[PDB]
């Protein structure tokens, strides 16, 4: 997003801020199951 | 969660061929030219036809 | 379904009028 | 494309004739068990009702012939068992699959080897043992590293 | 503030609200009124300028009638659905395990034309379960609660993808409508147009044209300036209207020829009849408002036309034309876009009214196929109303949808926040939705709409991310299934405190700004350019001139849990969902106490919870007891209230109420006056507030692990009360009845000694695991017993009981007293099931002391395991003596960006110790901001510092150096948060001062009791002979695939195998080695496993000679 | 055991099917409804696919482990464990 983040954790997030922080978070959560699934079949593949 | 058994029970007897069930084996045979065995206990009785394999 | 064979099968025979039944 | 098949089985010296059936094998029974639950309703595998048609039919064929039936029901009769034959060994290779109860396809010789639940997928996915057990842990600084 | 008992929650709030928080749970009743109809929800509806409203129940009887057998010589209409009053009490439901429901009743007016007769009378149409205030249904004693569904709803949704092939952006288009089939048209990138019906083979557009009767000349005429359109007329070989029926009829019956008649009417049935095909009054609105038809009406109709189905064509080939605007002949201009399935201008939210409504519907679709195919069956002039109609398939239904349905689930009475955040959840799966194992990324991913309507930050942190959420505090469902959310209303730069709802497709069309921005004391704005949200979802800043809608408050787009964490600001969104998450897990404490710090959501998020007891009517407390309260209303009415004691709530928690109320005293309308569990004077309290320092310790807090003093256990601060239920049923077999008794063969004496005449426990009996609860047995039938046990029984000559013993016994692992038993006799008319005689419920209960591995959290997203808990004179204490109750790792703080603890933790402190900031020559630079309330209080003060309008970090540095003196006359704390602490165990001071100060810390739900496992030898799965597990005692562990790639790696080829085969499938080998352990001998080989021989069977059985040689 | 050198596999003819048998099924019924037990010539016939408990017979004329490998002259049951359930095969000749 071209709008940075200018608050520190410390100084506190504003609302918008925050929200627009969320994608990124939601984003991480949600793709760390299928990110390990890529090692896995690699896993698989190798040791076979 | 749930249980169940099959259509029988276990026996937990041990010994083996130390006892010994007098046994005589009669011989069939079938229209197509078989031929089979069946052993029987010495009580015999042997049927004059028998349903094979 | 499959069955439709048979009643393709079975309707190349017409049907008996009331006087060939005896006849038969 | 041809010659490949054709040649495996010009070689090893077996027949191709196995691919007809003069007979079929029937898998034990406690394989296919009947067990009835606490309370006395039973339940099934669904092997040991496929395997029934397979009996219905072929019966019932043995028996249409003996009466010379004609050819127009004996035919269709063929066609029943066969099909029936099918069902069996690979549910679903005809086209839509056979259902019994419910809505539900019942599962084929072949499903219990083919799909994720079978001897082939499920057995290479280990086992449960016994003489084992699971727990939270904790931080122990005062254990040694052994 | 409204609520009349709140206590004195001084607060830091720097903004006024202008709106007051709604009620939590409208969400629910008001959709349930809206299905039955009730006389609150039908005269609201009227304040809200509706004429003539039709209830959901009504709706769906005016669409069943009339019932008309074709040839038209009869007709049956349904009408004036009535309930009457509950069959029984919600209590009364609970105890005798039945369902919550009214009576419905009905009327039906028979018409029979041939000679004219009218007839009806009231038809009893069955059992309606009813939402109990507080929203809950009550099914079969259990309590369970409906959740809201969220789906893409019906409408015409058009997108646009460009190709590689030849990078070209080609254009499709969805119709999709609430029943009936689908239709959708595409764009090939041949410049072609095509149709597709019922997802068959794709078609060209002009079949569809001239099926509906158009022409070259019409077709020329309206989209003639689109070149695509032309050359697919072209390449068409169809001429004549007729000519496209023949082609598109056989498509669906390949082997009829078609017919004029039929192939022509098809298309009007597939689509153009309501009958088969419905929009479902949203769909309408959604088209109108899109491709701008028929606007300015309520219409009625929720078929397709010919008109919009060309309307829709004509709108996708000036999408792929270019056309930036459209206008329609009888329409309104529109913009012309691709659609955004995820925009909740195109996501509404199913109801429980609706999800209840679709079954009552199906029932009666059922209902009316019976009732139409007997009709023709049954003596005309003499045939009854109430002698046809079936209301069976409606009934069934209704069970099933309580029974087996998705969204129908378990009452989550973990806590009273659980179950409020259960009650407004919303999930995207289930049927009719998405599902867990599909829709990828895109569904699940925050979207700017979202503000003010669904949380971004609480949700599942399992698989189901995203698939489920939380509403909004201020959020509420809009009629036809939207989300709305308020808005303030600002002219020409001053606010105006008139409040919009808006839905989320009309805030596209303005520019929002944040809540916070300053204003002058007359409501105008003070700066000049201000922070504001765009159509696109982006934030830029924008000229105060410009704006036309504000934010009611900062709170507006975080969720009623979200809202509970204190400084949110300061933690990062990751660990804030987990903060948020863990709360619904917290346990209900002995003894509940508020938070020193806190959020002012912590008292009305307990009053809606409905678990508190608050008066109907103002009066004077007259009678108070632990069991009821009795009082007086000031209008000469007397109300009592029971209070439910320690009641087994759907997890285990113990559910105690106490009253906080006084004789004599006078209380408010809406006064609390008991608490529930987890709530201390109307406030909600999940936790407990303890003195922590944050410091490494010894390595015991390595690793997130946390220590505890033993203070915690000597004094219950965390203990919990557990009551788990057992449950025993006789029935009747062959060969006889088994029965419960007292005497059972072969048990000590000692055994047996407290057990009732009936062969139940005695209540009050202290049980440990394998005690009996309820003797019972079963008829044996044949023995024939084994040489040797006959031999034995002859030596001692006991009887061969003609019974064996099958009592219920106190599980592995539990231990409590019994505080209660229900029995269930069929001998007293009871409903027990068929072939059940006696049913035994038995409730131990337990007080469990918190304990090593036992886990704690706080609210900012932190928890671990309790690594050991040290003796008091251990722990480090303050320089007067105070011992710190807990000690967290530093380590785990700056990295995992949660440093709001540590203002909790100041804040705490500032809370325990009264500050007095030093007003002597003017207030504080630091403190010009601060309200007068906050310049002074006393200990044990509680505070509130709202999640976005809380204390700056500015306020925190003064009130820390502004803390009140100790007992002793010294201040323990330094500015700057640190204590000088003594080392308990050297005695030595430690060298540098450490961070102390009181944080809220929680006591999850995640205790292992039902997670810790051992097995030694225990029960085998009748088809797969290996053990099982995770569903029964003595469960087994699963050896998975990468542990034995872990076993090959290590070269360890014998323990691979014994554990492959040995422990877990060699049938004869498993009693070999049991018996080779029990005397000591070394264990023999292993066999073949049962798999293998398996294996080798199924293979042959299916015609595969299969075997081994060497 | 387990000195295995190799695993084969390959078609399997009717010759093979008849000899991995010990009866064909002839009737389509499992089990009696009242005395739940494997009728006679069923799917589930003991005297196919063995008896159902250790060392006894259908009848029960034989229910000694002495008569271990007896075939029961009435009706034919072998004594044996009833694990052999899970080992003994039937065929179908059809028409
Ligand atoms: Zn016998």
């Amino acid at each position: 997003i071209p709008r940075p983040i200018k608050s520190s954790f410390r100084e506190g997030l504003t609302v918008l801020e925050y929200f627009i922080n969320t994608h990124g978070a939601r984003k991480g959560l949600a793709d760390t199951a299928l990110r390990t699934a890529d090692s896995g079949y690699l896993t698989r593949r190798l040791v076979d | 969660v749930l249980r169940g058994s099959r259509l029988g029970a276990v026996s937990y007897e041990t010994d083996r061929n130390h006892d010994l069930a007098p046994r005589q084996v009669a011989r069939y045979r079938t229209d197509n030219g078989e031929e089979f065995d069946v052993p029987f206990a010495d009580d015999a009785e042997i049927p004059g036809t028998w349903l094979c394999r | 379904d499959s069955v439709r064979a048979y009643l393709k099968q079975i309707g190349k025979v017409a049907l008996l009028n009331a006087e060939e039944e005896v006849e038969l | 494309k041809r010659l490949k098949v054709v040649a495996a089985f010009q070689q090893s010296g077996n027949s191709p004739m196995g691919m007809v059936l003069d007979a079929v094998p029937v898998i034990p029974p406690e394989l296919r068990p009947m067990v009835q639950l606490d309370g006395g309703r039973f339940a099934t595998s669904d092997l040991n009702d496929l395997y029934r048609r397979v009996i219905n039919r072929n019966n019932r064929l043995k028996r249409l012939i003996d009466l010379g039936a004609p050819e127009i029901i004996v035919n269709n009769e063929k066609r029943m068992l066969q099909e029936s034959v099918d069902a069996l060994f690979d549910n679903g290779r005809r086209g839509r699959p056979v259902t019994g109860p419910g809505n539900r396809p019942l599962k084929s010789l072949s499903d219990l080897l083919k799909g994720k639940q079978g001897r082939f997928r499920q057995n290479l996915l280990g086992k449960r043992v016994d003489y084992s057990g699971r727990s939270v842990i904790v931080v122990g600084p005062q254990l040694k590293l052994h | 503030n409204s609520v009349p008992g709140a206590p004195n929650r001084v607060s830091f709030a720097k903004l006024r609200e202008p709106l007051e928080v709604p009620g939590l749970l409208d969400v629910q009743t008001d959709s349930f009124e809206w299905l039955v109809g009730s006389d609150r929800w039908r005269q609201a509806a009227i304040d809200r300028g509706e004429e003539n409203p039709v209830g959901g129940l009504e709706e769906v009887l005016a669409e069943l009638s009339p019932i008309e057998d074709f040839s038209g010589s009869m007709s049956l209409s349904f009408s004036d659905p009535r309930f009457d009053e509950v069959k029984a009490s919600v209590d009364e439901c609970k105890d005798k395990d039945m369902t919550y429901a009214a009576p419905l009743f009905v009327t039906a007016e028979f018409i029979n034309n041939n000679t004219g007769e009218i007839k009806s009378q009231t038809v009893f149409m069955g059992d309606f379960p009813m939402m109990t205030e507080k929203g809950t249904f009550i099914i079969n004693g259990t309590e369970r609660v409906v959740v809201s569904q969220l789906v893409r709803s019906p409408g015409v949704y058009f997108d646009e993808t460009i190709d590689k092939s030849t990078e070209k952006t080609l254009h499709s288009v969805k119709v999709i409508p609430g029943r009936g089939a689908w239709l959708e048209f595409d764009v090939d990138k041949r410049d072609t147009v095509g149709v597709r019906i019922d997802r068959k083979r794709r078609q060209p557009v002009t079949v569809l044209l001239k099926a509906l009767g158009w022409t070259n000349e019409q077709i020329v005429e309206r989209f003639g300036f689109s070149e695509i359109m032309m050359g697919t007329l072209e390449k068409d070989t169809t001429s004549g209207t007729d000519e496209a029926l023949l082609d598109i009829y056989r498509k669906l019956r390949p082997g009829e020829p078609p017919t004029k008649e039929s192939a022509q009417t098809l298309l009007e049935n597939l689509f153009f009849k309501e009958k088969r095909y419905d929009l479902a009054r949203v769909g309408r609105y959604k088209v109108n408002k899109k491709l701008g038809l028929n606007a300015g009406k309520p219409i009625t109709s929720s078929t397709l036309t010919e008109e919009d189905v060309v309307a829709t064509i004509e709108y996708l080939v000036r999408l792929h034309e270019g056309q930036t605007s459209m206008t329609v002949p009888g329409g309104v201009e529109v913009p012309v876009e691709v659609d955004d399935i995820d925009h909740f201008g195109n996501r509404r939210l199913r109801t429980v009214g609706e999800l209840i409504q679709n079954q009552i519907r199906v029932g009666l679709s059922r209902m009316e196929r019976v009732v139409r195919e007997r009709m023709t069956t049954q003596d005309v002039e003499a045939i009854t109303p109430q002698t046809l109609i079936n209301i069976r398939p409606v009934v069934a239904a209704i069970k099933e949808f309580f029974g087996t349905s998705q969204l129908s689930q378990f009452m989550d009475q973990n806590n009273p926040l659980s179950g409020l955040t259960h009650k407004r959840r919303l999930s995207a799966l289930g049927p009719g939705g998405l599902s867990r194992e599909r829709a990828g990324l895109e569904v699940r991913d925050v979207h700017p709409s979202h503000y003010g309507r669904m949380c971004p930050i609480e949700t599942p942190e399992g698989p189901n991310i995203g698939l489920i959420g939380s509403l909004s505090v201020y959020a509420r469902v809009n009629p036809f299934g939207f989300i709305e959310t308020p808005y303030r209303k600002v002219e020409n730069g001053v606010v105006t405190d008139q409040i919009d709802y808006l839905t989320a497709d009309e805030e596209d069309r303005h520019v929002v700004a944040q809540a916070n921005s300053p204003t002058d004391e007359n409501g105008r704005f003070t700066e000049d350019r201000v922070m504001v949200r765009k159509k696109g979802g982006e934030v830029e800043f924008v000229s105060a001139d410009q704006v036309d809608y504000m934010d009611v408050s900062p709170r507006q787009m975080v969720s009623v849990a979200t809202a509970m964490i204190p400084f949110l600001e300061h933690d990062d969104a990751n660990r804030a969902l987990m903060g948020a998450n863990m709360q619904r897990q917290a346990v209900p404490l002995v003894r509940s106490e508020a938070p020193l710090v806190g959020t002012g959501m912590e008292l009305r998020a307990a009053i809606d919870a409905g678990d508190v007891v608050v008066a109907d009517k103002t009066g004077v407390i007259e009678e108070v007891s632990a069991d009821y309260i009795t009082v007086m209303a000031d209008d000469g009415t007397r109300q009592s209230y029971r209070l439910r004691k320690f009641a087994r709530s759907n997890h285990g928690t113990c559910a105690n109420q106490r009253p906080i109320v006084d004789a004599g005293q006078r209380v408010e309308a809406g006064q609390v006056i008991a608490d529930g569990p987890c709530t201390q004077n109307g406030e909600m309290a999940l936790g407990k507030n303890l003195l922590v320092a944050i410091m490494p310790w010894e390595g015991h807090n390595y690793e997130d692990a946390i220590i505890l003093s033993n203070r915690l256990v000597e004094e219950d601060v965390l203990t919990s009360i557990h009551i788990e239920e057992h449950e025993i049923d006789a029935r009747d077999t062959k060969l006889g009845a088994e029965e419960i008794t007292r005497d059972i063969p072969n048990v000590s004496d000692e055994v047996l000694a407290d057990l009732d005449e009936r062969g139940i426990v005695r209540i009050g009996a202290e049980v440990r695991d394998g005690d009996i609860l309820v003797g019972k047995v079963t008829p044996k039938g044949e023995t024939e017993l084994t040489p040797e046990e006959r031999l034995l029984r002859a030596i001692f000559g006991e009887k061969a009981r003609e019974v064996r013993d099958t009592s219920l016994k106190v599980p592995h692992g539990e231990s409590g007293k019994v505080i209660g038993i229900r029995v269930f006799s069929r001998e007293d008319d009871d409903e027990l099931p068929a072939g059940v005689n006696e049913l035994v419920r038995v409730y131990v209960a337990q007080k469990r002391k918190i304990s090593d591995g036992d886990k704690l959290a706080g609210r900012h997203g932190n928890k671990g395991v309790i690594g050991k808990i040290l003796p008091v004179e251990d722990m480090p204490f303050l320089p007067d003596g105070t011992p710190v109750d807990i000690i967290l790792n530093t380590h785990g703080v700056p990295r995992r960006m949660n440093i709001g603890q540590i203002l909790e933790t100041h804040l705490g402190w500032v809370a325990k110790a009264g500050w007095n900031i030093d007003v002597a020559a003017g207030v504080p630079d630091w403190a010009s901001k601060l309200p007068e309330e906050l310049y002074s209080a006393p200990a044990d003060s509680t505070v509130a510092t709202p999640v976005f309008d809380g204390a700056q970090e500015g306020e925190l540095a003064g009130l820390l150096g502004s803390t009140l003196p100790n007992r002793d006359g010294e201040v323990m704390v330094d500015a700057d948060g640190k204590s000088t602490l003594f080392d308990g165990r050297s005695g030595e001071p430690f060298p540098y001062p450490v961070t102390v100060g009181y944080m809220y810390i929680l006591k999850l739900h995640h205790l292992v009791d039902d997670k810790i496992h051992a097995r030694s030898t225990g029960p085998y799965s009748m088809i797969t002979q290996q053990p099982l597990g995770g569903k029964a005692q003595f469960g087994g562990q699963r050896f998975g695939e990468m542990e034995c790639w872990a076993m090959q790696a290590y070269g360890a080829a014998y323990t691979l195998q014994e554990l492959l085969t040995i422990k877990s499938d060699d049938t004869v080998g498993r009693v070999k080695v049991y018996e080779a352990i029990v005397k000591g001998e070394n264990i023999p080989e292993p066999g073949i496993p049962e798999s293998f021989k398996v294996l080798l069977k199924e293979l042959q059985s299916l015609c595969l000679n299969v075997e081994v040689l060497s | 055991v387990n000195f295995f050198d190799e695993l084969r596999i390959g078609l399997a003819t009717a010759d093979d099917i008849r000899n991995w048998s010990y009866g064909e099924v002839k009737k389509p019924e499992t089990i009696n409804y009242r005395t739940l037990k494997p009728e006679k010539d069923g799917l589930f016939c003991e005297k196919i696919f063995g008896p159902t408990r250790d060392w006894e017979c259908y009848c029960g004329k034989y229910k000694r482990v002495r008569f271990k490998g007896i075939i029961c002259e009435r009706c034919g049951v072998e004594v044996t464990r009833a694990k052999v359930r899970r080992e003994r095969m039937g065929h179908i000749e059809l028409a």
